[PDB]
């Protein structure tokens, strides 16, 4: 079981990428921190809002860790789906 | 430079296997805890 | 209310009360290949899983062994759960049957029986989250904890015959020589969980479940084979009409099995008492 996803690129690019990704998804975001975000998304089908928080940690000398955290249809499953879409774009 | 049971609400994943992705996280309902595993095709 | 303490007890407790402090919940996206879903079921060690439809953004029902029976009775593995549910228009004809955490256990048993199902998803109306999957098994265990620690109603001493709990007619069965594919047919036709296996004189020598049928299918080696030959690939709890309802509950719960085969002195099958039979007796009446 792996927490979040990883990248050995540069924090500038990593964050730059997520925002580019967030944009394609047509997701609302808010930079609370150079490396800490806050995302929203109205549900096209149920017409409700679901929000998560991104946060880039650092694990070792050259590796980085992007953390997804849910924020208080189905809340839980939609949280999985929001992430799944992001991780898909990032993985391209 | 970027920052370095708190795992609550955090996204976890098994390594993709044969086309299927498995996402998981532990959420709390009242005093109980539910770890949910979602199997979804890529 | 000594002779109705159990109904009162079930009315006074919520479904939330028997949810573990920490539990695991496996959910399948309906676009999952039926093959992968099954292996996922096996590797997680569960019998059924809630279904999430991404298109509808909603839980649309359960994936149970019965569904595999239906499919198999009629490439099968390569297709998506969606596709197969579509063939039967499952969503429309038999919509999701769920329940709230704050609903009473009594409502859980009522619903299980009324809707002739075995899996009842506990869903929070607030968040829409599936919290847990209710079963007769789990509900009976809960009830048991209360039964063996609270003065019992006199009717818990009355025998099986006296209470007429169970099914003693139309009993669907198989013979040792019955081809598995024939057993398959009688499953879909009688909508029954398990088939007593009887010998030449009609004596019960084994039990055959839907699970057994599907496991054999997984091996992929025709179905023509008889039931006993098939049962050799594996890896019989019975009762008498003169035994106390209490003793039957006890046997059924600790054996952790789904039903008892009611039987003659010569072990000729007279009937069957399942968990649902017990629940309906204890709670619904
Ligand atoms: N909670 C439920 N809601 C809707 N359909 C169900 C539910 N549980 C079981 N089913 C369906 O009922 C049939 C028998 O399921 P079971 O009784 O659980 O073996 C299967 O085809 C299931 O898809
Ligand atoms: N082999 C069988 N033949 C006829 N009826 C059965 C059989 N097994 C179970 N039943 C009945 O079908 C109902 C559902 O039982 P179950 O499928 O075991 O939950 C119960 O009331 C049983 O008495």
């Amino acid at each position: 079981w792996h927490l979040g996803i990883r990248s050995q690129s540069r924090p500038n690019d990593i964050m730059a990428e997520v925002c580019r990704a967030i944009k394609q998804l047509d997701y609302e975001w808010k930079v609370v921190n150079p490396y800490y975000l806050r995302v929203r998304r109205k549900n096209p089908v149920t017409s409700t809002f679901s929000k998560m928080s991104l946060q880039l940690y650092q694990v070792d000398s050259r590796t980085y860790l992007l953390d997804f955290r849910s924020i208080d249809g189905s809340h839980t499953i939609e949280f999985f789906e929001m992430c799944a879409n992001l991780i898909k774009i990032l993985a391209q | 430079a970027p920052p370095i049971h708190v795992m609550l609400n955090h996204l976890y994943a098994l390594s993709i296997k044969d086309g299927v992705m498995v996402l998981s996280a532990t959420h709390r309902y009242k005093k109980k805890y539910v770890t949910t595993l979602l199997y979804k095709p890529i | 209310s000594n002779s109705s303490v159990y109904t009162t007890f079930m009315k006074s407790h919520r479904c939330y009360d028997l949810i573990p402090t920490s539990s695991k919940l496996v959910v399948f996206d309906t676009s999952l290949q039926v093959k992968k879903a099954f292996f996922a079921l096996v590797t997680n060690g569960v019998r059924a899983a809630p279904l999430w439809d991404s298109k509808k953004q909603s839980f649309v029902g359960m994936l149970t062994i019965t569904d595999f029976i239906n499919i198999l009775h009629r490439e099968l593995e390569e297709h998506k759960i969606e596709t197969w549910r579509e063939v039967y228009l499952q969503d429309s004809f038999k919509p999701l049957v769920c329940i709230s955490p704050n609903a009473s256990l009594f409502d859980a048993v009522s619903s299980l029986i009324r809707n002739k199902i075995h899996r009842l998803p506990v869903i929070d109306p607030e968040s829409g989250n599936t919290l847990y999957i209710l079963t007769h098994k789990r509900i009976l265990k809960f009830l048991k904890l209360f039964i063996t620690e609270f003065p019992k109603p006199e009717f818990m001493s009355k025998s099986l015959e006296e209470l007429q709990i169970g099914t003693y007619a139309n009993i669907a069965m198989v013979r040792t020589t019955t081809p598995v594919y024939v057993a398959l047919g009688i499953f879909v036709q009688h909508r029954v969980s398990a088939l007593p296996v009887v010998d030449e004189k009609g004596r019960v020598v084994d039990i055959y479940s839907k699970f057994d049928v599907i496991n054999l299918a997984a091996e992929k080696t025709n179905l023509d084979v008889s039931v006993t030959k098939a049962l050799q690939h594996r890896s019989v709890l019975k009762c008498y009409l003169h035994e106390t309802l209490e003793a039957i509950i006890n046997r059924l719960v600790e054996a952790e099995v789904h039903r008892l085969v009611v039987v003659d002195e010569h072990d000729v099958v007279k009937g069957i008492v399942s968990l649902s039979d017990i629940l309906q007796a204890l709670v619904l009446t």
